[PDB]
């Protein structure tokens, strides 16, 4: 609900894009268990994809931590300095992979209602309609009943 | 010399059709508005309360205006002078006031 | 074109007013568009929630 | 003060909602259709 | 709307139907290599 | 003649330009608009772009959201082809109905491929015990517009 | 401080007081400045300037930091410079002018030829803004201008 | 005529079908032929052949093209 | 083996979380509650079917007001600006409209100076005199 939850416009982080892309995701710090049976999709994905991914992408940084811990969890923080901890408990290896590169490809703005699909700086560009950009002008600028 | 809407505000459009047929072009550069069309500028600067005997009395003879109504004449006027009604101008309660957004999101 | 926000709020939001002869002339059709007018459909900028609307002295 | 009795479109004496151009016209248009469909199904 | 018109010159009653609008391909790389194809 | 109320019709008369004419003028208004493109002194172009089956009002700079997933990585420029209209402080180029690829060139970059804020669709029938909840994530895609591009190739 | 921050400067610096006062993160950020303009060459330091700078003034206005105090005065300075005599100021539109909310178009001619027009609530802010609008369009600085080259020459 | 416009493949309205002129199906088409627009197939450029049904496209004008969008 | 709930706080917190800016005892009370929540969810989707036409309906309003600010009426700027095979939607036209009023006046010049052409034509009834923008382009 509109009414109910926050809402916000369509922004980028430092105008992200405009000069350079920077990846927005800072780091991504994966806590999971080698005993617990929920941990096995974290387990599989730290053995097999998490060489690549991070080969794939040198600017985040990736911690792994095995723990007596029962909900496999990850947590990315971003440039924006937002943190956002996903479960990643009981998924198997293409989910994982799949919420990573989502976490990755997220730009770490709040996930809310965006009021507008569009962002432009000075639409104005020529002008902008005000009442009398489109009524002539009278000689001598009088008025409708004035006599001079 | 031929246009479809007249040239006498804000800008002078003349269409046309490039050669190949598949792009229409429009020139409209600004029109600015003549120098015969304008009126000077009015000056008001008259200050009636300067007295030769005492022009620091005089200073403040000129800042020491103020005036007090009630509810009902001081809303009437704000709804005369601003052209709207009555009841814009009265309070709201507690309930209205605590749910007010206090960061707004802005654009531009 | 390029004026400060302020001033391009106010000439965008500025209020307009306009003269209407009402000699010999239809109530209904004098009173559309004034009502036209009064609402502010003649304006790019209208909408339901914002203040547009401008004076109509009708003669 | 003018009622209607019963229901408004059921009892002996209904609503005399009259038939519009527009009416008049989609009506034709349909026609229209219909004469070119049944003359393609001639031969 | 315009369907009428359209009609009559050939083109589809909707814009959508089967017009360059549609049938082109929306975005390229910048290199200029081909954009993978479109579902629809 | 009898001049009377219903005698002439109630709208101004119109004269047209003879076609000669009209062509000529329309070759000498192309040339000049194509030789202010040449000298460049236009200063900065908005373009209608349809893009994803919507029709973007866009300049440079720019932040637009797509509201389904592009098979591209983040980072990677994109070429907009279909191209509507463009426009200047001075000129304004119609397509019919689009632009020439050569004429016209608009770049993007892909910023932020993400999802939808959660969408809440709730169907619900007076005393028939029928309540239906979903909740939508949309796949996001948000592209920065950089730059926009006219070549002197308008005859 | 907002680039370093949203760089992670911040997090990164060394220094007591973790909230870091603004101008130890800007001596923090120009020593990462130098430090790259050691490493790489000037150009891509100046490409990195480019890039992460001068993006922050997209969509600003020129008076927005300049923050001056006569603009009609600075106009007919550099009129003056440009070889132009005197603006005069003419009021060119307006709508109400006994109501609460007036609005007042004054348009500037040299030589009677309008150079700018500005809107405002009274007669001298419309005036000051005419003034600031001849300025930025002398100036250059202007809402159609030509946007910010961002390429790799 | 429910029936008859299923057998017809016509469930989805405003979506063309070809269909033969015979008259096994011209009677059911004088059934529902208040309820669907028939023309004549026109095939300006010929049948179209193996190597052209890809590149095929009908024209709301009643004809079919076999070669659209040529590059 | 009784078995008793725990985490009814949790399922009740589910639907008062968004309750939570109602007037009266309908943001407290969970009987009062979800019937309005319930209602509020019904009618978000409601009103999200019926954004698409309140905005085009806002959108034609408005490219209504710039177009009899040029002395044109809206169904014949429209469907000159079709004639045209100008496709542009009513969306950016209103953009258009607020935002490019050049832009916008060339285009009531082109739908106007379309209309004159298709009045001079059916007045003229000649099939060999056509006019410069009512000639058709086809597809390339
Ligand atoms: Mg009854
Ligand atoms: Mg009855
Ligand atoms: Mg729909």
């Amino acid at each position: 609900t509109a009414r109910g939850t926050a809402s916000r416009f369509l922004t980028s982080v430092l105008h992200n894009g405009l000069g350079r892309y920077v990846q927005q995701l800072q780091r991504l710090s994966f806590s999971l268990s080698r005993d617990a049976p929920s941990s096995r999709g974290a387990r599989e994905f730290v053995e097999r994809e998490v060489t690549d991914f991070a080969r794939r992408n040198p600017g985040v940084v990736i911690y792994v931590n095995p723990r007596p811990c029962c909900v496999p969890r990850v947590v990315a923080e971003y440039l924006n300095g937002a943190v956002r901890e996903e479960s990643i408990h009981c998924k198997s290896v293409e989910e994982i992979a799949a919420l990573v590169q989502k976490l990755a490809d997220q730009s770490g703005l709040d996930v809310i209602r965006i009021r507008k699909p569009f962002h432009t700086d000075s639409p104005s560009i020529q002008g902008q309609w005000h009442p009398f950009t489109n009524k002539p002008t009278t000689l001598g600028g009088l008025r409708p009943r004035e006599v001079q | 010399t031929y246009s479809s809407l007249p040239d006498d505000y804000n800008c002078k459009v003349e269409l046309a059709l490039t050669s190949d047929g598949r792009t229409i072009v429009c020139y409209h550069p600004s029109v600015d508005i003549p120098y015969e069309h304008t009126k000077p500028i009015p000056r008001p600067d008259p200050v009636h309360n300067i007295e030769e005997t005492h022009d620091l009395v005089l200073k403040t003879r000129l800042e020491e205006k103020g005036e007090h109504l009630e509810q009902g004449p001081m809303i009437e006027q704000l709804s005369k002078m601003f052209f709207t009604t009555k009841h814009r101008w009265y309070p709201r309660g507690q309930y209205h006031r605590r749910r007010r957004k206090p960061n707004p999101p802005k654009d531009r | 074109s390029s004026f400060s926000k302020a001033p391009q709020q106010w000439a965008t939001f500025a209020r307009v007013w306009y003269l209407l002869d009402g000699k010999m002339q239809p109530p209904g059709k004098l009173a559309a568009m004034a009502s036209v007018k009064l609402q502010g459909l003649h304006k790019p900028v209208y909408h339901q929630l914002s203040d547009c609307g401008d004076h109509v002295v009708i003669m | 003060r003018n009622r209607i009795p019963g229901r408004q479109w059921i009892g002996k004496h209904r609503r005399p909602r009259p038939v519009s151009a527009q009416a008049k016209q989609n009506m034709i248009r349909r026609l229209e259709t219909e004469a070119e469909n049944q003359y393609w199904l001639s031969r | 709307a315009g369907s009428q018109w359209r009609l009559q010159q050939g083109f589809a009653a909707n814009p959508s139907g089967y017009g360059p609008l549609t049938e082109l391909p929306d975005w390229s790389y910048a290199d200029g290599r081909p954009a993978p194809p479109m579902k629809g | 003649v009898p001049k009377t109320s219903l005698g002439s019709p109630p709208w101004p008369d119109i004269v047209l330009p003879d076609p000669v004419e009209e062509t000529r003028h329309h070759a000498e208004v192309v040339g000049q608009v194509n030789e202010l493109i040449a000298a460049g002194r236009y200063g900065r172009l908005f373009a209608v772009v349809h893009f994803a089956g919507h029709q973007w009002k866009v300049t440079a700079e720019d932040l637009i959201l797509i509201e389904n997933e592009l098979d591209v990585a983040c980072g990677e420029r994109i070429r907009l082809e279909k191209v509507l209209l463009v426009g200047a402080d001075n000129f304004t180029l119609l397509g019919k109905p689009l632009l020439g690829k050569e004429l016209v060139r608009v770049e993007a970059t892909v910023i932020e491929k993400t999802e939808s804020w959660p969408k809440i669709n709730m169907k619900f029938q007076k005393r028939k015990n029928y309540q239906r909840k979903r909740i939508t994530v949309n796949p996001q895609t948000v592209l920065r517009i950089n730059s926009i591009e006219i070549a002197p190739c308008l005859c | 401080c907002h680039v370093a921050r949203n760089l992670a400067v911040e997090q990164l610096a060394l220094s007591a007081e973790f909230p870091v006062p603004p101008p130890v993160l800007r001596q923090t950020f120009f020593a990462v400045i130098g430090a790259l303009l050691q490493s790489s060459g000037p150009e891509r330091t100046a490409l990195f300037i480019r890039d992460f700078l001068i993006t922050q003034m997209t969509g600003k206005e020129l008076f927005e930091m300049w923050t001056i105090t006569n603009p009609m005065g600075l106009l007919v300075e550099e009129l003056k410079k440009r070889k132009i005599s005197a603006p005069e100021s003419r009021l060119t539109r307006q709508s109400g002018s006994t109501t609460a909310l007036p609005v007042y178009f004054v348009g500037l001619y040299c030589d009677r030829k309008l150079i700018a027009e500005g809107p405002g609530e009274t007669v001298l802010v419309a005036e000051e803004e005419a003034a600031r609008v001849a300025l930025r369009k002398l100036f250059g600085f202007t809402e159609n201008r030509r946007p910010w080259d961002y390429s790799k020459p | 005529e429910k029936d008859i416009i299923k057998m017809l493949g016509l469930e989805k309205a405003h979506t063309p079908q070809v269909h033969k002129n015979i008259p096994s199906v011209n009677a059911k088409l004088k059934v529902v032929k208040h309820l669907i627009r028939i023309k004549p197939l026109k095939l300006p450029q010929g049948l179209p052949t193996e190597e052209d049904m890809a590149n095929t496209c009908l024209k709301s004008n009643g004809e079919l093209v076999v070669r659209w969008l040529l590059n | 083996l009784r078995s008793r709930v725990t985490d009814r706080y949790w399922r009740v917190q589910e639907v008062l979380k968004h309750a939570r800016h109602f007037r009266g005892r309908k943001n407290r009370c969970y009987r009062l509650a979800v019937r309005a929540v319930t209602r509020a969810f019904v009618k978000c989707t409601r009103a999200r079917r019926l954004k698409k036409r309140s905005l085009r309906t806002l959108w034609i309003n408005r490219i209504t007001a710039a177009s009899q600010e040029h002395g044109l009426k809206y169904p014949a700027f429209i469907i000159n600006l079709i004639k045209c095979q100008v496709e542009l939607n009513r969306k950016v036209l209103a953009d258009l409209a607020i935002y490019e009023p050049k832009t916008f006046k060339s285009l009531a010049a082109l739908a106007k100076r379309r209309r004159e052409e298709g009045f001079a034509a059916a007045l003229g009834d000649g099939k060999e005199p056509d006019g410069i923008f009512s000639r058709v382009v086809q597809h390339r």
